[PDB]
């Protein structure tokens, strides 16, 4: 179910989280 | 003894529009001349307008200013806008039927507002109310209001009975030049305009600019008989569309997300009043209403 | 936000707004204070600033938010603008034929309107504006509760339509926009009717997004931002017709894509 980063370009990396 | 003045604003305005499917209903009158078989299916009134549109559609024919029959989205807007006001309204189709974009004059080098803006700069003008875009160079010209309903593009492509179709424009498929169908602008107005200003779209103009039809009617049968399967257009319409006929889906994101106006010319003692009513009605909620008892239910 | 310690002039990513700060709430000590601050509509500025060529010396609010017509005089921005204090009033601005009847507005950017903010707890929960709960609630179950502040947009348009539900709804009123999420949260809230884009923004980059907005994307009183201008001021055509070919060339549509996006919304 989990889903590969694709790296900065991921946005998820792009803003940060508490649990990240 | 009193002197006169220079004013009398003679409260006799004409306006002028455009067909359109979902918004501006067009059809030859009765054999008695006058319209009947006036009927909604919550039982209300129908309003209908005696406007005056030449019936020869194609360039070149024995034009027929024929009495139409008409009525829609936008003729029940201008009544209520007729009533908060206190005039008279004299509304004829249009002569061309292009939307009006900037063309240079044929023979010469000179540039004109050809299409719907010409009569705005001659003597019809008064207060065009139509499915019109806001836009840079319109604005440029003429004066507007505010906006009475907010619609993208939601380009349309005709479903399928394995899906892939574009994810916006950008799609390397879409952006790339194709051959399998090509784009469809309808009458090169209102967006070709977008299409000039970016120069990404002057990239794959080629397809959109060689095989735009003239009529929106023309395009829509295209994509129905298989021809292409491509057409941008306003947002309102293409949902309407594709709902009252449930076999095709339109598909896509919201880009260029602008809303409509109302026309009017230069410097015209109407405009404040009428940007204020407009304004009201739409915080009265009259516009929620009256958007509901006309276009939210089509087919499926 | 305030000027960092190293090199402290200003992040090299924002603009110095000065501001009014009182010390304590006794004293009236105005030592106003040099800070820089960021966001969006700040964004626009510049872009516009950059194509029209004017400087600008920009100075927060100092007496109430927003503006409200109290005893016939406004407080905020637009008591600013109502008085030729300050050109142009940027900033979360919504159209009203009152404010556009005191202060000319400008042609909208950004789309907004009134939105229902009622999630599940744990087929639309409601779906209806003029519904049969929300219009006489009292004898429907326990009553719910409204998220609605003193002083704002969406509760006038609620009084002046039908003040029966303005009528309950001034049993709960809220101070702040993170305090009615809290109380929400916790379950002293259930309902919250606002602003569309700032509920949708709240919601996008919500921790978890645990919470989601009554409707699918649908609006009751659409209504887009604007920049209040000065009555006749000589800048409305240019600032129009700019702002006209920024949407155009989607530069906007690329700020938002940047900024206006959540962390999970359509990520399902």
């Amino acid at each position: 179910p989990e889903e590969r980063i694709t790296g900065i370009n991921d946005p998820r990396l792009r803003n940060p989280s508490d649990k990240f | 003894t009193e002197k006169p003045r220079g004013y009398q604003m003679s409260t006799r305005l004409k306006i002028v529009t455009i067909h359109q499917e979902p918004f501006v209903y067009v059809k030859p009158t009765l054999s008695d001349g006058t319209c009947k078989e006036e009927f909604t299916v919550n039982g209300d009134p129908v309003k209908k307008v005696i406007c005056t549109g030449p019936n020869d559609t194609s360039p070149g024919s024995p034009r027929h200013t024929v009495p139409q029959c008409c009525y829609g989205f936008c003729i029940d807007l201008l009544i209520k806008l007729a009533r908060t006001m206190n005039f008279t309204y004299e509304v004829h189709l249009v002569a061309d039927g292009k939307f009006g974009t900037q063309e240079r004059v044929n023979n010469s080098n000179k540039k004109e507002w050809n299409g719907m803006m010409g009569e705005l700069l001659s003597g019809q003008a008064d207060m065009i109310v139509a499915p019109l875009t806001i836009n840079n160079e319109r604005a440029q010209y003429i004066e507007f209001s505010k906006p009475f309903k907010y619609q993208g593009l939601t380009i349309l492509v005709k479903k399928e009975i394995p899906e892939e179709r574009i994810t916006g424009i950008n799609d390397p498929r879409l952006r790339n030049p194709s051959d399998k169908f090509i784009y469809a602008t309808v009458k090169q107005s209102s967006v070709d305009i977008y299409f000039r200003r970016q120069v990404e779209l002057s990239t794959m103009y080629r397809h959109m600019e060689k095989h735009n039809y003239e009529s929106a009617a023309e395009a829509i049968q295209a994509v129905r008989d298989n021809k292409l399967h491509a057409f941008i257009w306003d947002s309102a319409v293409l949902e309407f569309e594709a709902s009252q006929k449930c076999d095709l889906v339109t598909t896509g994101e919201l880009f260029f997300r602008s809303g409509f106006g109302i026309g009017m010319r230069k410097d015209s003692p109407w405009k404040q009043n009428v940007s204020l009513s407009i304004l009201k009605s739409h915080e009265n909620g009259f516009m929620e209403d009256l958007d509901k008892t006309w276009v939210r239910y089509q087919e499926c | 936000e305030d000027i960092d310690p190293l090199t402290e002039t200003c992040v090299r990513n924002t603009v110095p707004c000065r501001k009014f700060v009182k010390i304590n709430n006794s004293t009236n000590e105005g030592m106003n204070v040099k800070k820089c601050c960021k966001g969006f509509c700040i964004d626009i500025l510049k872009k516009l600033s950059r194509t029209v060529k004017f400087t600008y010396d920009l100075y927060l609010v100092t007496n109430g938010k927003h503006g409200k017509k109290v005893n016939n005089v406004w407080n905020g921005m637009i008591g600013e603008v109502v008085y030729q204090r300050a050109v142009m009033a940027v900033g979360s601005l919504t159209i009203n034929e009152e404010r556009s009847e005191v202060v000319d507005f400008s042609v909208p950017f950004v789309e907004t309107g009134i939105s229902v903010m009622v999630s599940r707890s744990n087929v639309d929960q409601v779906t209806g504006l003029s519904d049969k709960k929300f219009q006489r609630p009292h004898d429907y179950s326990p009553p719910f509760r409204f998220g609605t502040v003193p002083n704002g947009s969406t509760e006038r348009n609620i009084r002046n339509n039908y003040p029966y539900m303005h009528q309950y709804m001034t049993k709960f009123n809220q101070k702040g926009v993170e305090d009615a999420l809290v109380s929400l949260k916790t379950g002293k809230l259930d309902a919250f009717i606002y602003d569309a884009a700032v509920l949708n923004y709240k919601a996008g980059r919500d921790e978890g997004c645990k919470l989601v907005t009554i409707g699918s994307g649908y609006i009751f009183a659409t209504t887009g931002y604007g920049i209040a201008l000065q009555k006749g001021s000589p800048w409305k055509r240019q600032i129009d017709l700019a702002l006209l070919q920024f949407v155009g060339d989607g530069e906007m549509e690329e700020l938002e894509t940047l900024w206006l996006t959540g962390i999970c919304h359509n990520e399902k």
